[PDB]
RNA sequence: GGUUGGCCUCGGAUAGCCGGUCCCCCGCCGGGGUCCGGUGCGGAGUGCCCUUCGUCCUGGGAAACGGGGCGCGGCCGGAG
RNA sequence: ACGUCGCUUUUUGAUCCUUCGAUGUCGGCUCUUCCUAUCAUUGUGAAGCAGAAUUCACCAAGCGUUGGAUUGUUCACCCA
RNA sequence: UGGGCCACUUUUGGUAAGCAGAACUGGCGCUGCGGGAUGAACCGAACGCCGGGUUAAGGCGCCCGAUGCCGACGCUCAUCAGACCCCAGAAAAGGUGUUGGUUGAUAUAGACAGCAGGACGGUGGCCAUGGAAGUCGGAAUCCGCUAAGGAGUGUGUAACAACUCACCUGCCGAAUCAACUAGCCCUGAAAAUGGAUGGCGCUGGAGCGUCGGGCCCAUACCCGGCCGUCGCCGGCAGUCGA
RNA sequence: GCUGGGAAGGCCCGGCGGGGAAGGUGGCUCGGGGGCCCCCGAGUGUUACAGCCCCCCCGGCAGCAGCACUCGCCGAAUCCCGGGGCCGAGGGAGCGAGACCCGUCGCCGCGCUCUCCCCCCUCGGGGGGGCCGGGCCACCCCUCCCACGGCGCGACCGCU
């Protein structure tokens, strides 16, 4: 069945401006800006307010599949929205048993020194992705804070912080040490 | 983006098939590929038809869905979809192709000796014009 | 017909195309396919990647140098196409084989000519959009292509210079609707002549 | 409602060949006077005609 | 039974008269066949289902064609059939929109060969029955009861591919 | 032995395009942001250009800052 | 387990289509290549995976898979 | 001549066999031709030497004649896709891939899903016992307060404890759940030289199912020419310009 | 030509109406919009500031498988004209003059003259109307038989 019309609006916020160039959004706040384009989904995107910005996407004759990308892309605006507005933020705590896992943060927080972990002599070296920067939090010992703008980006640092993180040849129900992801929130807690 | 809809009062160019060149006006959609269609001041009469062969035009007549003939032809009428049609660049595009197509051998001789004027004319301002514009002595 | 038929292969998918290019050799024409690295092909990269590696493995045992030869290039990949579409065997297919010239990019006999397009191999509309495609230029390069690169910053270097030279033309172009304003008293004359007969909007 | 009569008269073509034919097709197809493709001819309707149409 | 474009045929017959019952009762019967040829050896099929008769035994005093009597009017026809699938025997209801009954006949003929592999032999068309559109089940007929309908047609494919073959210009699919 | 006018070029998008114009930055031209048009492409390859019977009297228009030089000499651009 | 569905042609049968104006019939030695239904090695997943060891499974045939006593042996068995 | 063989269907022995043996008709043998890429037997059609027309079976992206139709409707994405009688490779069993269909159930007296509260008392019910308390087991399967709660769905303890369910309730505001079924696709699916929808390739189809209009060509059919054979036991002795 | 003596449809605001509703017009209510005035979305439902369907008490006009290309089967109820391609086999056809320069011949379909008037162009030629009586059908009157179909009225027979 092809369903005739399928449409989803997201609202966007009166301090974030969005712009369309066909499907490629630019997403404009107080944080900074985001761009990202959707040519690979083939819908329609509208601005609708001049007073509360609504940003409209509208998929025609759409089969089961292809309706599933239009909350898959009012999702991502969403997601430029609160990056641009507020943030993300990804804590990661390190646990280990014996060995206490050793992080350094090298030159503005875009290079990860993991030293120890499991006491092994190899240094892990992790490079964020551009626009994502990590610091050792003070609040809690033993735990990490990435802060970026980009969901994408920043999770996927986090992610490959715990990836870099691995236990080999032995039993992980076991060996639980790593530096795991704890909690994702955004930064300005508004 | 989309500007032109499928819609009840669309009018659409029907561009092959039996009824090619004409107007109609679109009165009731069926099965996503077929459309009610009703033409009653360009002679078409009621009948289902293709998406496939419509153009669509920037005229939208208002009328229910599937009323009857006369009130398509009142609201054709009215607001007279002939003419506006007539005076768009669309039509005039389309009368152009038309007698370029019945243009016969002796028209033909006297477009190209009068393009042939045209040309030279025109070609000449435009030497004047680079000549002019290259006289440029500015810091 | 009997000039030379310059087509620009971006865009066009490699089969449809290849049949079309194959017939008119065969009718005596002869073809300039340019750009073969713009060429596309149906399916998913890993999809034909894996019809090339399987392509690879068939080699003659005793000799590879007697075996299949599997030419990197995208413009030997899409002449090779066009060879499996022509009687290549027969005197009649090697001419037709002959009339036919393939290129990596615009070489400078044909980047300052008018490029062609065949619509019927276009996959704009021979694929649904929903579809995905391999680049043939990506295909060749990572099944042993060495001149990605060079060739890639050879086609930026010459749009570079198409720019400028479309720059010029729309300057000509503006000089020219000023220049059908400026004399019009004496044009209208003509103007209407072309008018009546349909030329000229 | 006027049921009309039964058509008493037909015209048969022979629409197959002569290659690989059963004998009795072969037989009524001889008394058709059907001996070649696209032959045609015209045959009486009744009970003994229309069984031995039905063979062919 | 092949195809085309199919007609419905209101057939009429009976059993032959006999020194038993001298006037047998009429039967009549809608059949969806491409020609009134087809339509009476349909006929003979179902009722020697239906009823113990033969085309031997009984003759068919009418077979016409009906026509719509509103082939301009958008409705909704819901269809039950049965049909024979490679592992049994179903029953089926679908629904379909049309102008003439005969085409949303072939509408279910092509659907069913479509979406089931069956062929009119395996088909057998039982209740056609012209449906109000709120007693309409299907959602792809549903989504068009709708009285300010409007949607464009958004990936317009050039279908003139060979008209010209050769080109400067690639095709534009905006409209 | 063929052949029986030429096209001297944007990049590309396709749920989008093309053209033009006023303010800002790039050393006088482009890139943006407005704004204005066009879009079954008409600034259109279904297109455009050239268009060949030749001369002689002989007027009006176009031009007259014009045409033709296998005439010389110089310069510039183009390397896939 | 009781059942049931397959695949393979490295077993042995079944058959007798080719060869009886002849296709040299076992094994070993030598040498190349191929297969994967993977023994090891690379990367992984699972466990009745604490570690060590082992077992099951996946991508996978790139590389390797040995020296001997007895026996014509193929097989077999043992030493290392 | 007295070696037969093959195919539809019937049929015996055998696990089966391109095995062995029967019945019926046709064929190959003895037979070319169009189609099945290829092929004794399949499909069409049987043949003197030619021209024109038209077909069969089969096809019409290119090889390669013909769809260069503005063909119709759907289905289908395959990191071993599929692609036409015989025929040249697959099964049981699976899939929350998608598409149709059947049947049933819940819901504005508030469904479903989520987040959030309660999940009691007799009673640690009886018999089993080393400990079995709702949860190793054997029967029973009740009652009260209730909005509701099994003398218990599962994790867990030596046994308790502690979680969790089914059961009710808050928020949320409109449709939702389940079991089947069968199309395509996927898993099941491993062999040896490198290789086969015939190849190239094809994914708004050059795939699959149902259909249309055109069009292509056989030694077949029709018209005509020419050769020969057979038949008419055909005509002519009337050369009878009288 | 036939059909359901086509089905639909067009026009006559179809008129007196009756009824049904919904893919719900106006209006009303609620919720989001453009400078208390103009839109979009959701509810009420029966004409309103649109329309749709059915029955009519009845329709009328035109057209008529339409030259407004919606959907057939046909031709004793069918004729005319045109275009492309391939072909030209045969060779004594005279019953008549008694053939004589080569049978422009048979069957078939036609025209004119051996009758006389007219009419129209043309300078004798060309083109037209015919030229008297019969039937048969068309129109009016009333008139017989038969066939087929329907309806009613009996009389007989059979069957509750
Ligand atoms: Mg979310
Ligand atoms: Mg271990
Ligand atoms: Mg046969
Ligand atoms: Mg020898
Ligand atoms: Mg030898
Ligand atoms: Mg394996
Ligand atoms: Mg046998
Ligand atoms: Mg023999
Ligand atoms: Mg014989
Ligand atoms: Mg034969
Ligand atoms: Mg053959
Ligand atoms: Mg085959
Ligand atoms: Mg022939
Ligand atoms: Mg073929
Ligand atoms: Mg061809
Ligand atoms: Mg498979
Ligand atoms: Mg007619
Ligand atoms: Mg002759």
């Amino acid at each position: 069945m092809k369903t005739i019309l399928s449409n989803q609006t997201v609202d966007i916020p009166e301090n974030v401006d969005i712009t369309l160039k066909g499907r490629t959004v630019i997403v404009k706040g107080p944080r900074g800006t985001l761009r990202r384009d959707f040519n690979h989904i083939n819908v329609e995107l509208s601005l609708l307010g001049k007073k509360k910005k609504r940003l409209r996407v509208d998929k025609w004759w759409g089969n089961r599949k292809e309706l599933a990308t239009v909350r898959t892309i009012c999702s991502h605006v969403q997601n430029m929205i609160k990056g641009v507005t507020l943030g993300f933020r990804y804590k990661m705590r390190s646990v280990y048993a014996h060995f206490p896992i050793n992080v350094v943060i090298q030159e503005n927080g875009s290079l990860v020194e993991i030293r120890n972990f499991l006491g092994e002599k190899y240094i892990r070296r992790v490079r964020m992705r551009p626009g994502v920067a990590c610091s050792v939090s003070q609040a809690q010992k033993d735990e990490l804070i990435l802060e970026g703008n980009d969901i994408e980006l920043v999770s996927n640092s986090a992610a490959l912080i715990q990836q870099a993180t691995t236990v080999k040849n032995k039993d992980i129900r076991k060996f639980l040490d790593g530096i795991y992801v704890s909690e994702k929130g955004t930064v300005q807690q508004a | 983006v989309f500007r032109r809809f499928v819609e009840v009062g669309r009018v659409a160019y029907v561009s092959f098939g039996p009824h090619a060149g004409k107007l109609v006006a679109i009165v009731d959609v069926i099965d996503q590929n077929r459309a009610l269609v009703d033409g009653p001041c360009t002679q078409v009469r009621r009948q289902a038809m293709p998406f496939k062969c419509m153009q669509l035009t920037d005229f939208i007549l208002k009328f229910p869905h599937s009323a009857h003939q006369k009130y398509v032809r009142q609201a054709w009428q009215k607001a007279d979809i002939n003419t506006k049609w007539a005076a768009t660049r669309w039509a005039k595009k389309i009368e152009a192709r038309e007698r370029k197509a019945k243009m016969t051998d002796f028209d033909r001789f006297k477009v190209m000796k009068a393009k042939k004027m045209r040309n030279r004319i025109i070609k000449n301002e435009v030497k004047k014009l680079q000549k002019a514009a290259l006289l440029k002595a500015s810091p | 017909e009997v000039q030379v038929l310059v087509l620009d292969g971006r865009g066009h998918l490699l089969g449809r195309l290849a049949a079309i290019v194959a017939k008119q050799v065969l009718l005596g024409r002869k073809v300039v396919v340019v750009r073969c690295e713009g060429i596309n092909i149906s399916g998913n990269f890993y999809r034909n990647k894996l019809k090339y590696l399987a392509f690879l493995r068939k080699r003659m045992n005793t000799n590879p140098s007697r075996g299949p030869y599997h030419f990197r290039a995208p413009s030997r990949i899409f002449w090779r196409t066009v060879r499996g579409m022509l009687p290549h065997k027969t005197k009649r297919g090697q001419a037709a084989l002959d009339r036919l010239k393939v290129f990596d990019g615009i070489p400078p006999p044909y980047d300052k000519k008018k490029r062609m397009v065949v619509p019927a191999a276009l996959k704009v509309v021979r694929l649904k959009p929903t579809r995905k495609f391999a680049y043939l230029g990506r295909l060749a390069h990572e099944v042993g292509w060495k001149y990605q690169a060079v060739t890639a910053t050879l086609e930026e270097k010459r749009k570079e210079k198409a720019k400028i030279h479309y720059r010029k033309k729309k300057q000509l172009m503006r000089l020219r609707k000023q220049a059908e304003k400026n004399v019009e008293k004496k044009i209208d004359k003509y103007t209407e002549v072309l008018k009546t007969h349909g030329l000229l909007v | 409602f006027y049921v009309p009569a039964e058509p008493k008269l037909a015209f048969v073509i022979r629409i197959r060949g002569i290659n690989g034919v059963s004998p009795k097709v072969r037989k009524v197809l001889q008394l058709l006077r059907l001996r070649q493709i696209f032959n045609g001819t015209f045959v009486k309707l009744n009970k003994a005609s229309i069984n031995m149409l039905r063979i062919v | 039974k092949a195809s085309g474009t199919l007609r419905e045929y209101k057939v009429v017959g009976r059993c032959l008269p006999t020194p038993k019952c001298h006037t047998p009762p009429l039967y009549r019967m809608r059949i969806f066949a491409p020609n009134h040829v087809v339509a009476k050896s349909r006929f003979w099929y179902f009722v020697s289902q239906l009823k113990k008769m033969k085309k031997s035994s009984g003759e068919i005093v009418y077979c016409g064609q009906v026509f719509e009597k509103s082939p301009l009017r958008v409705k909704n026809f819901g269809i039950w059939l049965r049909y024979d699938s490679r592992s049994g025997t179903h029953n089926m209801y679908r629904e379909y929109r049309d102008l003439t009954t005969a085409g949303a006949v072939t509408q279910c003929y092509r659907d069913m060969g479509a979406r089931h592999r069956a062929r009119a032999h395996s088909i057998q068309i039982m209740k056609v029955e012209e449906i109000a559109a709120s007693k309409c089940r299907r959602p792809a007929v549903k989504q068009f009861h709708d009285s300010k309908i409007k949607f464009p047609l958004p990936h317009r494919v050039l279908r003139r591919q060979h008209k010209p073959r050769f080109t400067t210009k690639r095709p534009n699919t905006f409209f």
